[PDB]
């Protein structure tokens, strides 16, 4: 009952296009890194995979499942300017 | 929130 | 569901003129722009906004003073903005560029 | 829309 | 002359901690000036405003020339952190 | 005189 | 609305005690930028003076205004705010 | 209100013995256990058990998920199901105070 | 509680 | 969240 | 003699695209008799046909059911860590 | 053989 | 045409080539039709380990239509064959495979 | 059959 | 800090009108192995384009990643991007 | 790195049973005016208390910050501190 | 260099 | 040897700008401002800077600390360093001469 | 220095 | 001499 | 003027531990290691740490890069804070001496 | 030497 | 203590050239190269020297002998001294990482 | 480090 993704994405001014919320320290009711908001014009936006609530399960080779916040916001930050994200969805 |  | 923005947020304190804060606005609960945000929709030469010089077309106003405006009816947002006396704090957020 |  | 002084001042439960006169509507000059300072508020412990001390500006609100509401609504709605243009008799 |  | 409250807590080895959420790139409420107080450490230094509440909004650390600052910037104004920090605070009701 | 720790979280993989998983659970939406708190929390580790040989689970942990379901807001029957039907090998995500 |  |  | 790998997998919607043969009830050695086009473990590039998996993130398959094996496999969640040896070629 |  | 057909899946797959070359293998041709009359070259086999594999896009029975600039509709086998071993570190596919 |  | 652009050439008949160096095996800079436009020819397709620039860094070329490949590779790379060759570059 | 205790103390006959250095018009150490414990009396409170520590930085006697004092409020500050006395120090971990 |  | 002056003692904490700090600075142990005088020494305030904004800060004021770095005694590029690394709110201690008439 |  |  | 290696260049990404990144530096434009030679140099792999525990980093590795800041012709104690204040997502861009 |  | 590799072993006699060995060294108890480590370090191999043309030195080769003046535990100008007092064929042994 |  989950759906499982894995999606490349190029970095852009605006960074790769979309915010996230969760973490062990943390909405959502549990741990996890989930997409709140793809940003019009963006990296994620144009490539077109993402979606709202997608929960990354892993940023290049770094597993963000139980990290928290900012680890996960830092995974993102530092992972090049081609990412791989793994993500999977309730559909 | 963080924009990413 | 939709793609969205980020936003910049500003609050500007707007000093009443005698036709008001010079601002049109629209939207709330019962008559959604789309979201029941109050947007500006309009300037008026002249009025407390344009002379002031910092608010935008499309703001969104979240708060006036004390009174929050993010899900009101339209006419308790009117009446907020009405009422607030002669010195109006305003925050509102606005889309950025991309 | 209101004028204000 | 006039002395001059910039006084920030955070917000208290009973206000800021004192009380304004005058204005260009006041019944028998034009000016918001401090009447009483309050024991114990935020006004008193920063140590700084006078009684008799003339408001200029409140914040980025010029409060030179305005009627005693406006005023009062100026210092109303200056926010938690709050910043006084004063002068007083050197 | 008000409080403020 | 509001009330307000100056609190001074005695620096700990585990620091003040409490932890933070919110700025204007994180904020922990919808539309909202503040700095909220999230946790009162059990026996650390903010739960032993005793006065600041869970969701407590900080509104300056000593002469820092942090109502309008990245979440890094009001972690570095508590983080160099001394032995002896001034708290600003405001809460609900 | 009321004070808190900092949490750890750990993931605990059990391989079911003839006698279970070896551990009791207090909690849910029906029965909160702590109050204001629905949460599923292990309150017995059965000597000879799963649990017990497998040395880390302790008492007072917070079950989160059990495979692929949570039980973060559910009712006692319904994670007394979870665990129950989870098969030979069962992934606990858990969190505790440090 | 409930032996599991 | 950050501790402080 | 034999060489040995860690083989991280993300499963796919088609799970880890491979299939497994063996344990105590089939020697009994869980091993790899094929790596599915477009999967998970094809795309990853690593895992070999006859490979043999001894250990599914700390639970040690190396003596086993098959269905303990396959709960094991089933169970071990999104990010699948591997301990495998082969024949060395 | 069981596919996984 | 006689028989039934399907419809077709079109796509560009550009290959990095690996150490043991693009890791897959082909039949067909005028020389030898791998489907009744069909000359055109099908992908028999994925290496496990090899670039097409690990690409993951490339399928058993897809048919290579175009290598870089090269046309292999209408080619013989070792005319297939050279313009895949003579592609280069980058190599541009066309395919059409059933769906 | 050729492989490439 | 650097500025990302993704820019779509047309090829022209001498090409796509730009000159590369760089790759692990002929680094432009010192320690660096990114491939660097080094210079882009008065009325190609580069040109007039009018989007690459001079130092710019090619990060992929289409869906191939060149950010850590020898400089045959990265040539073959453009090469054989075919007719509307899409290049993501950074610089700055 | 700087560890930080919070120590009270019970006054003697013979005083806290410690020594100060330092105070704005005597810095202890060049350019630093903070207030250092130079010397534990044996057999003094200080000393049974068993907490202080010789070069211990006092930032607070009771309420009053010593951090930037001169020599003589600092000595006026733990002198007239009341019987039971609570120092806020700092040292180096 | 390469003129590409 | 030298005749020296009474110093006044300052802790003056900024807000970083976009700009840095809007000072400049002379001094260091490989670099000595006045005799062997290792101090670090501001020598310029920049108008517009966070330090002309604050108001406190005066030309040849000298920096011992900045936050939990000492650099009374280090050379010119540690103090750079520590400045420049200090993050966004800088606890600068500062003595400057207290002027005799 | 000063005892207290 | 060098801006900070 | 001294004979040189060929060198192999790798991207290595920690995480970091509670220990910090688990390694050694030594090196700088204010304290060359190698003479003349301003690299910084891993001169030791603390065991439990994050360097060891993923296995990728070697000593006498040379590091290039540390996330965004450059550190190859900078003091020591760049270097240093470099490493300190990364996060805990430390991109490292290092070379090593291949062999002859 | 420094331990990072 | 750290993490450490394999060792290999090597002798290697070195036949002076005109500008000497051809090398450089650092190290030794009053100036250790790596931390905690006394040991001469070979950190430069000039271009035309002995060494070079020797082909067999390394940089980063620990220098344990010289001739027969052990260089394990010495200052550097002692292990300097013996590298000019070696005359002119030189038996180092040395040994390398991995 | 001396030249030998």
């Amino acid at each position: 009952d989950y759906e499982y993704e894995e999606i490349t994405l190029e970095r852009g001014n605006s960074g790769l296009g979309f915010s996230i919320a969760g973490g062990t320290d943390n909405i959502g009711d549990d741990s996890s890194i989930f997409i709140t908001k793809i940003i019009t014009g963006g990296a994620a936006a144009q490539d077109g995979r993402l979606r709202v609530n997608d929960c990354i399960l892993r940023v290049n080779e770094v597993d963000v499942r139980d990290v928290t916040h900012s680890k996960a916001v830092e995974a993102l930050k530092e992972a090049g300017s081609i990412v791989r994200l793994y993500v999977k969805r309730r559909k | 929130e963080t924009e990413v």
